[PDB]
């Protein structure tokens, strides 16, 4: 298993 | 996607592109495996017919023959693998395939999870600040002088040193 | 050359205030800016506005005009009269010049 | 709803004859349907009934003076061609609601008849054409700024040459 | 006339709601996939019933819903006439976007953004809804548009792909050229009618009604692939194939034929309109399936045999046989949907290759999806009874037993031919011949989201033209008298076009090299229509935009005359005006002859 | 045989520049190399060195906006078929364009006059 | 209407005697306020139309101007907050007087009943449009942005005023509704012609007619964004309501001495759609296809038909928060990367996946994306015209086909290829511009859902 | 606390300050007030209409 790179989103 | 062209290409590389260029379309005409042995034989058997000439007037001439009937010889709709230019996959994960840098702005209620990773990758910064000063002096001083440069680059020579701009190489994303 | 300060740079905001909105860096003032806008203009202006708006009656006669309507076909299919007529002004009334 | 401005014609509905002996769905769907769709829908508006029939309240359709019209309206005063000019605007709209109500009688003669529109759904056309016609002599080619001047220049425009046409 | 009404909106409620879901909050929480797949059966389940209610019936509806303005004697409202057409589509597209729905939560998985493709088909599903079943032009233009953008947003999910893009605005821009008319036509109503409405319409049957026709037929064209504005479907094979299936194999394709059909009350009496289809479809059956005899990718041959059918329909449009039109519509979509289907599995199995030359012996590694490529292949020929024959049958009886154009007449059965010949090719070089493709092999077929909806298309395949054909009412006589050569030609042609490519293809073999040719070359480059056309129009188009505009009039005239020559002028009269120097003698000069003027202008004037 | 187009522009298999082995042609491919290749080292430096907050310019896409857009008046020069293209390109199409649009509207305006016209249902305008 | 002046001449002092934390905030819950008190404009229950005094009016075709106006405002607050952030109290407060005064007079310019004031007003228009434009722009250029700004609209408006005061000599007022009642046909004389000329060019001009189109691409790239804002959606439509108004004395010379105009309008429409291919600066793009947009009003009113006046003021209302809408877009990443142009930045709709979609629907409308006013305005427009001569969907169809080429061109060069990866500044979306567009669309939603507010004075 | 808040009676303020103007321009105008030929009344239920 690995990372996938997202930016936020939370804003 | 590694390296990059020489200033030009030589006569031996032409006519390795030729053949193999050449394969391939004789590929994509014949679909059977059994055709496509046959024939490349009888056009390796074309091309080893002058391989011990020298020539260099009339190899280019010959060169210069062979690409013409390539032209008028291809096939015009041939095989392109899928993650290649032409094919059905070229630059389509391009979307995913987001940057590093994404995640200097994460919020630290995100970064909260995955907490042993982002104690890497600042780490792999700490690795970073300190490996870049010595990356410009070694490509100052094993500058050429004498005006010619070209696209490549060296490596480190010393235990601890990095090979000089690899921040980018390395830290890439994946394909999938 | 001559005497001028240097060109500034670039300022992350999110460094300081990961919680920040966008109107100030005082965090409590971008907080209650965001807030009295959201107020104001999304849960009062669009919905009361909206309400108001669709509970206006009648606008510009369109519904008046419609009942009228059917008043005025009943009486003329009824009493046999024609539904409407090619000229508006009785001619009677009207004074033509002679040529 | 008033079935003389919206005629509305009656349902020359059949019999059914199940000439066979396997089920029909429809029938027992339907049933289905009155039982568990109708029947608290049903009860449900009946309440609101009973709500409203308890408070109830009354409108009313708000009439309107007849004032003078353009014809002894001087030329230049202002008081009466205020007047004028909104009866004629009230008028035109509601002339317009005349034609829709004619064109929304049309139509559902058109969906009614099916293939027999051709030849069932002519009084109706009839009726259209010459509301047509009578729209056309009142208001087609006013433009933007009509009003009830411009519709009077119409008419004296349209019966100087009538008046010619009778003349010979 | 509470329980069709009810039905025909509750569908409507449905697919709305998982868009509900798409705004809430509940995404994160919820299988979405399996919820819309769900929603999708529900709604198929409900459509099914004013299917029966009509077939026993055959009662048609009209539905106003909701008043949106009054402008001056034109009102527009949300208006849906439920007929045979609408309700028997609906079916059918419900029927296909639940396979297509399950198969693509199988072939989308490790796409992070499988909800948004979710969404997106169901909002191209809602559009082409409205299309069908509008009974209005201003709703039916929010369909058409609605689908030319849903199209945009699916043909463009890798939007790093520097060519899916290219592909749609492609698509945006024949079909606003396909607008055009469409506008045209609307202009055209709204005046000489006063309307927009299917039955006041109607009551233009005496007039002359040509131009509103011509601009239908744009339109149509545009949104349907003929030979003026083809090119935009096989380069719609840049998106994934499940909406390779829907969008361009059983919707937003037929869009154009549902036009016409809806306005055959006013194609009856034209005979300039009907010659001009007839003369137009016929077309496009040749000049696609030659393109579909030497192209390498499922994906393009599938698209071409596409428009070849579409071609096909426009044909029975142009001999007057509308009913059949729609019938070959709806017969289309189940083997046209199956056929993307059983590609997009062999594809996923294989590392994403579309080209058939690096794939073989599927009949024995993967029967599931042979026997149903078969069936789908069979079915689109015209085999005796598998939904194809109930259509073309018809169709190809009538065309040569009508006064027709007897070119066409030859081209259409030329292609019918080409029909069978790119199936067999097809059939050979996938699951014939020997495996030529990589040696590492991990096929896997045994997962129901992929067994079930293909199992369901082939029970379509096979059993919807009876069910269909056997149930619906006769709205045309056809001729069953004729000669044996008219009655078997469709069945004998395909089968003199199954032997043909067999020989052809067996020829493929025998060691005897490939001489390129100028005819499978145009073939192949598709008549160089393309690689021509988007060559020269850009070109001069934007050559002009710039060179000529911005540069010219804008940037470099427009300036030189009005502002520039104002500033010259005030500068030089400035510079003039201003030049003085403080000399008393020639300011005393000037004073002086100001005195003479003025007294010679009294002195004269007086 | 191929027939070049600026549209399908000649390959460089068939250009015989290429295959040329004269040392003006390698100096000057050499020559351009080394260009390329000191811009990329410039770049390079920029784009992974740290400390850097902001983004990279582009002087040449700087230049080439400026250029399309700003340094075209202060070398304009009028000239003769530069007044003719703009003159044409700026009237021509309005007058075509209005003698159809006039002979239409005067064509309907008599029909309408004549009464010999069929404007049944026209009821908007 | 008072009850809509006094409270936008008392945001002043708030504003100034606000202190230096909370006049922000304040003033923009207020403008909000005034926004929501001038919907009592559309309590119209007859056809008879609003009079408050002898000095005031409303009408269907002048609320909605005025509501328009009204929500701008907080817009523009909200989006000049970022930039003249570091600023100074005191040039911050100025900034906010500038955009209220603005507001008073454009309110008062559409509620206005005579020529003059409404003449004084539109004239009034430029102190403060000129004082933002080149105090607070960004370049060199924007002094001769506001030279070319200012003396188009001057000498545009002069002859105007002649012709205003040859009226109120030859009539006795200026009054609107008694130039209609007592209005006369004229003598199709050239001393007519002349003065429909002056009545005309001033708004011709204010509104770009193709050739006079050489002020407001300049003023929008060199201007900030609550110029460019006002500018694209009320200043363009200053012209459009002067001309509506003005049009009914100049009976019946329009018939004839309007062909070049229409002619003008249908060309440039064309001429310009074009441009907004080739463009490289996103604000200039935006600004010929508000130009393109513009010429269809221009040749609506020229005609003279109820349909098209319809389309004229919805395409009026919808084009305005339209082109705010994306001219604030492009503000967000100008903010982030300080460049205009548009090919440099792309692959987004990564990071920004949201403001995509905003970006995507301004497109969306701005092509004419049904149902939609955008769409409602232009097929009426393209009706009447259809009428008036039936050759001219020719080119009604080719703008059409541009407009939905750089639309997605638009899109495609920012939101749809891959990523400038090299692009380390872009602080990520604030809710504060996410507030901005959504404020810009949700209107647009609901105009469409009741567009008989819109429709104008015939409907 | 005022010197800060005390900025919230100016924008009602001039909300009244308008309603009260416009009340004095309709105490003006007074004329026609029940002289117009289509809403002439009669005055029974009251003593002033407008
Ligand atoms: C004539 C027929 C009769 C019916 C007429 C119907 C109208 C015509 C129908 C034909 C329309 C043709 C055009 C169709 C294509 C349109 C293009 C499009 O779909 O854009 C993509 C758009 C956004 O999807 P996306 O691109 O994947 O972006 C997702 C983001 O990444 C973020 O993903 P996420 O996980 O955060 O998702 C949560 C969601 C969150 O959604 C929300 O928060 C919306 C707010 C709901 C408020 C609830 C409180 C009440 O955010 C979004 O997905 C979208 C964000 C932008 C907001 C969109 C707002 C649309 C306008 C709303 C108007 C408001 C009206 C009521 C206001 C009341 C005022 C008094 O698609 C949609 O989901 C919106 C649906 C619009 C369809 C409307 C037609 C319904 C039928
Ligand atoms: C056990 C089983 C129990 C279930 C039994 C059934 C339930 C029976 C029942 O509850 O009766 C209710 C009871 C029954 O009374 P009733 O017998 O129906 O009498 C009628 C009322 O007197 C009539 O009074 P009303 O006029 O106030 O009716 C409510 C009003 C609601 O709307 C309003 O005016 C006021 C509400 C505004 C919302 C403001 C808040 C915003 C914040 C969110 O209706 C509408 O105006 C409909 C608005 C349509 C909005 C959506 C339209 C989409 C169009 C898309 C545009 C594009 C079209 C293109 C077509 C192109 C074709 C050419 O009271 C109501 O009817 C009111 C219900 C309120 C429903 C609100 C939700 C409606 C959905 C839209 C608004 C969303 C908010
Ligand atoms: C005029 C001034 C212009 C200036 C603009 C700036 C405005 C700022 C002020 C804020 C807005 C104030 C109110 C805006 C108008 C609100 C209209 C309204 O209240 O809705 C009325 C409607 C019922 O309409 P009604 O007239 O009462 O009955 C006859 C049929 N219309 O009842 C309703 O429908 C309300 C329920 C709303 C539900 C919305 C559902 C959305 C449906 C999706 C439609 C998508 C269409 C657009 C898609 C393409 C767009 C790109
Ligand atoms: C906490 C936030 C508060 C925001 C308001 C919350 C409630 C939602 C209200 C929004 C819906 C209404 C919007 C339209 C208001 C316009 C109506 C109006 O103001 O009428 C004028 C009225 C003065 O009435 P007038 O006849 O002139 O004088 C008699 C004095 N009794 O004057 C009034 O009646 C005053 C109306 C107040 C408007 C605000
Ligand atoms: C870079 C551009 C150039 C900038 C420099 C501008 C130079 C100004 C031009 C020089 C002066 C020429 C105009 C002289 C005006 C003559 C008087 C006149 O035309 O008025 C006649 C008309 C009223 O006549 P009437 O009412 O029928 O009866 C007799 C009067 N009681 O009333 C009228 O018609 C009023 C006419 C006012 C003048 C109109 C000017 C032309 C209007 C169209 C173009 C406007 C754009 C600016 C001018 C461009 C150059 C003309």
């Amino acid at each position: 298993r690995l990372f996938v790179v997202k930016p936020s989103l939370y804003y | 996607a590694f390296c990059a062209p020489p200033a030009y290409l030589t006569h031996q590389q032409k006519v390795l592109r030729l053949y193999k260029r050449a394969l391939r379309h004789l590929e994509s005409w014949c679909i059977h495996r059994d055709k496509y042995r046959y024939f490349a034989c009888l056009m390796r058997a074309r091309f080893e017919e002058h391989k011990n000439e020298k020539d260099m007037m009339r190899a280019t001439q010959l060169l210069r023959e062979a690409e013409e009937e390539f032209w008028q010889n291809q096939h015009p709709q041939p095989y392109i693998f899928p993650d290649s230019p032409g094919g059905t996959s070229f630059e389509r994960y391009e979307c995913y395939k987001v940057p590093e840098w994404c995640l200097d702005y994460w919020h630290p209620s995100e970064k909260a999870m995955y907490p042993d990773y982002f104690s890497k990758r600042e780490q792999w910064k700490k690795l970073r600040m300190e490996s870049w000063d010595r990356e410009v002096k070694q490509l100052q001083e094993e500058t050429s002088p004498d005006g010619i440069m070209t696209e490549a680059l060296p490596p480190a020579r010393r235990e601890g040193d990095l090979p000089p701009l690899w921040w980018h190489i390395v830290t890439r994303p994946r394909e999938r | 050359q001559w005497q001028e300060d240097p060109e500034p740079e670039d300022e992350n905001v999110y460094a300081k205030n990961p919680d920040f909105h966008g109107y100030d860096s005082d965090p409590v003032v971008d907080v209650w800016n965001m807030r009295a806008v959201f107020f104001f203009g999304f849960s009062i202006v669009l919905v009361f506005g909206t309400t108001f708006v669709a509970y206006v009656p009648d606008y510009r006669m369109q519904e008046w005009a419609r009942r009228e309507a059917e008043r005025l076909v009943k009486y003329r299919e009824v009493n046999g009269l024609p539904i409407m007529e090619s000229n508006y002004f009785d001619p009677s009334k009207i004074q033509l010049p002679e040529d | 709803w008033d079935k003389d401005v919206y005629p509305e014609p009656p349902s020359r509905t059949p019999a059914p004859s199940p000439q066979t002996s396997l089920p029909n769905p429809i029938t027992y769907l339907t049933k289905a349907y009155d039982l568990v769709v109708d029947w608290p829908v049903t009860l449900v508006r009946e309440f609101i009934e009973r709500q409203h029939a308890k408070n109830r309240t009354y409108y009313y359709h708000r009439q309107y003076r007849r004032v003078p019209d353009i014809t002894e309206c001087k030329e230049g005063d202002v008081l009466c061609i205020y007047e004028a000019e909104m009866q004629w605007r009230r008028d035109f709209k509601v002339d317009q609601e005349i034609m829709n109500i004619i064109q929304e009688r049309l139509k559902a003669c058109q969906q009614r008849e099916g293939e027999n529109y051709q030849q069932n759904c002519a009084k109706e056309l009839e009726q259209f054409t010459k509301v047509t016609k009578a729209y056309q002599d009142r208001y087609l080619d006013l433009g933007a700024y009509y009003s009830a001047r411009k519709c009077l220049a119409k008419q004296k425009q349209r019966m100087l040459e009538e008046r010619k046409a009778a003349r010979q | 006339m509470n329980i069709f009404t009810t039905s025909i909106l509750l569908i409507f409620i449905l697919l709305l709601s998982p868009i509900l879901i798409s705004m809430s909050n509940l995404i994160k929480h919820i299988n979405f996939p399996l919820y819309t797949t769900t929603s999708i059966k529900f709604s198929f389940i409900i459509s099914l019933l004013p299917l029966l209610m009509f077939f026993h019936n055959n009662m048609e509806y009209m539905i106003t819903t909701w008043h949106w303005v009054t402008m001056n004697s034109m009102e527009l409202k949300m208006s849906f006439k439920t007929d045979f057409f609408s309700i028997l589509f609906t079916s059918v597209a419900l029927f296909v976007t639940w396979s297509i729905m399950q198969f693509s939560s199988w072939y989308m998985h490790s796409d992070p953004n499988i909800n948004r493709f979710i969404k997106y088909l169901t909002l191209f599903l809602i559009t082409m809804l409205i299309l069908t079943s509008a009974n209005n032009m201003f709703q039916l233009f929010i369909g058409w548009e609605g689908v030319g953008i849903m199209s945009f947003l699916l043909i463009g999910w890798w939007y790093g792909r520097t060519d899916a893009n290219t592909a749609a605005l492609q698509a945006i821009l024949y079909n606003r050229i396909g607008d055009i008319g469409f506008i045209l036509a609307m202009v055209w109503f709204s005046l000489n009618m006063n309307s927009w409405e299917l039955q006041q319409i109607m009551f233009s049957n005496n007039n002359d009604n040509l131009i509103p026709l011509m601009g239908l037929l744009i339109a149509a064209t545009g949104k349907s692939a003929q030979f003026g504005l083809h090119p935009w479907l096989p380069s719609a094979m840049e998106g994934p194939t499940p909406v390779s299936a829907l969008l361009h194999s059983s919707t937003m394709v037929v869009a154009g034929i549902f036009l016409l059909v809806r306005f055959h009350p006013l194609t009856t009496n034209n005979n300039f309109i009907l010659t001009t289809m007839l003369c137009l479809g016929a077309l496009t059956t040749l000049f696609t399936a030659i393109c579909a005899l030497t192209q390498n990718d499922i994906k393009k041959i599938i698209a071409f045999s596409t428009s070849s059918q579409l071609g096909l329909m426009m044909v029975t449009l142009g001999m007057n046989q509308p009913h059949l039109a729609f019938l070959h519509i709806c017969t289309h979509a189940f083997f046209k949907a199956m056929l993307f289907m059983c590609s997009g599995s062999i594809i996923h199995s294989l590392a994403d290759e579309q080209d058939i030359r690096k794939m073989g012996n599927i009949t024995k590694i993967m029967p599931f999806t042979s026997s149903c490529l078969v069936i789908g292949s069979l079915a689109l020929t015209g085999m005796p009874f598998l939904t194809g024959f109930y259509s073309k049958d018809l169709i190809i009886e009538a065309i040569n037993t009508c006064n027709t154009n007897a070119w066409a007449l030859l081209i259409t059965l030329i292609a019918t031919s080409m029909t069978a010949m790119y199936s067999m090719r097809i059939i050979y070089f996938v699951t014939m011949t020997k495996p030529r493709f990589p040696p590492l092999i991990s096929i896997n077929e045994n997962d129901p989201d992929l067994m079930n909806p293909i199992k369901r298309l082939a029970f379509g395949s096979i059993f919807a033209g009876f069910v269909i054909s056997y149930n619906i009412p006769p709205t045309s006589i056809p001729v069953l008298t004729m000669p044996w050569f008219l009655k078997t030609t469709a069945l004998i042609i395909s089968v003199l076009g199954f032997l043909i490519a067999l020989e052809l293809n067996n020829l493929t073999m025998k060691l005897s090299m490939n001489k390129a040719n100028p005819y499978s070359s145009f073939s192949t480059l598709l008549g160089f229509f393309p690689s021509i056309i988007h060559r020269i129009t850009p070109m001069k188009s934007l050559n002009l935009s710039l060179k000529t505009s911005l540069t010219l009039l804008d940037l470099i005239w427009l300036e030189k005359t009005i502002p520039k020559s104002t500033s010259t002028l005030h500068t030089n009269m400035t510079t003039l005006t201003t030049n003085q120097k403080g000399l008393i003698k020639l300011y005393f000069m000037s004073f002086l002859i100001n005195i003479i003027l003025i007294i010679i202008l009294y002195s004269i004037n007086l | 045989k191929y027939k070049p187009a600026p549209l399908a522009t000649l390959p460089s298999t068939l250009d015989p520049a290429e295959y040329d082995v004269s040392p003006e042609t390698r100096r000057a491919q050499v020559e351009r190399l080394s260009i390329r290749a000191r811009l990329k080292r410039e770049y390079l430096l920029q784009y992974n060195d740290p400390k850097r907050v902001s983004h990279i310019e582009d002087p040449a896409l700087i230049r080439w906006t400026y250029a399309r857009s700003a340094n075209i008046y202060p070398n304009f020069r009028p000239t003769p078929k530069n007044s003719l293209l703009g003159a044409v390109a700026g009237f021509g199409p309005l007058i075509f364009w209005y003698y159809v649009f006039k002979t239409d509207r005067d064509r309907k305006e008599r029909l309408i006059q004549e009464g010999k016209l069929d404007r049944k249902f026209n009821i908007s305008y | 209407m008072l009850k809509i002046i006094l409270p936008s001449l008392m945001l002043l002092p708030l504003t100034w005697l606000s202190s230096p934390k909370k006049t922000w905030t304040n003033v923009t819950s207020y403008s909000f306020l005034i926004s929501l008190t001038s919907l009592t404009l559309l309590w119209q229950t007859d056809e008879n139309y609003k009079n408050f005094s002898n000095m005031f009016s409303s009408d269907p075709l002048s609320t909605p101007l005025i509501i328009l106006t009204a929500w701008l405002l907080p817009l523009m607050l909200m989006a000049s907050q970022n930039h003249l952030k570091k600023d100074n109290n005191v040039l911050q407060k100025l900034y906010i007087s500038m955009l209220i005064s603005l507001q008073i007079l454009l309110i008062m310019t559409f509620s206005a009943t005579e020529l003059i004031m409404f003449y004084i007003l539109f004239e009034a228009t430029l102190i403060p449009t000129l004082i933002i434009i080149t105090r607070w722009g960004n370049q060199t250029e924007r002094l001769n942005a506001g030279i070319y700004f200012l003396f188009y609209t001057l000498i545009g408006s002069i002859p105007l005023l002649i012709a205003l005061i040859l009226i109120q000599n030859h009539v006795g007022t200026l009054n609107l509704m008694i130039l209609s009642f007592t209005t006369h046909t004229l003598d199709a004389s050239w001393s007519n012609n002349l003065l429909w000329l002056a009545c005309m060019m001033a708004f011709l001009i204010k509104m770009p007619l193709y050739g006079v189109h050489l002020w407001l691409p300049k003023a929008h790239v060199e201007a900030p964004i609550a110029g460019s804002m006002i500018l694209a959606a009320i200043l363009l439509k200053l012209g459009s309501y002067g001309m509506i108004r003005i049009s009914i004395i100049l009976d019946p010379l329009t018939k004839y001495m309007a062909y070049p105009f229409i002619l003008l309008s249908l060309w440039g429409m064309i001429m310009t759609s074009s441009i907004c291919l080739r463009q490289t600066d996103l604000k200039s793009l935006i600004a010929y296809s508000s130009v393109s947009h513009m010429a269809l009003v221009i040749a609506s009113i020229m005609i003279q038909t109820p349909w098209s006046f319809m389309g004229a003021t919805m395409l009026m209302i919808a084009h305005g928060l339209t082109s705010s809408l994306l001219f604030c877009l492009a503000n967000s990443n100008y903010e982030r990367i300080h460049s205009r142009t548009m090919i440099m930045a792309r692959g987004l709709q990564m990071v920004f996946p949201l403001m995509a979609t905003w970006w995507l629907m301004a497109s969306l409308a701005n092509l004419a994306l049904p149902p939609s006013i955008n769409l409602m305005g232009e097929l009426f427009i393209t009706m009447s015209l259809f009428s008036w001569s039936n050759f001219t969907i020719i080119l009604m169809g080719i703008n059409i086909i541009i407009t939905g080429m750089y639309s997605m061109y638009m899109i495609i060069t920012t939101q749809r290829g891959k990523l400038t990866n090299h692009m380390i500044n872009l602080q990520p979306s604030h809710t504060r511009e996410l507030t901005l567009m959504a404020l810009h669309m949700i209107p647009l939603i609901l105009l469409t859902t009741s567009p008989k507010l819109i429709t104008g004075l015939t409907m | 606390l005022l010197r800060e808040h005390w900025v919230h009676i100016l924008v009602p303020a001039g909300f009244v300050f308008g309603c009260y103007l416009d009340r004095k321009d309709d105490e003006k105008l007074t004329a026609f007030r029940n002289k117009s030929m289509l809403f002439q009344r009669e005055l029974r239920p009251n003593e002033e209409v407008t």
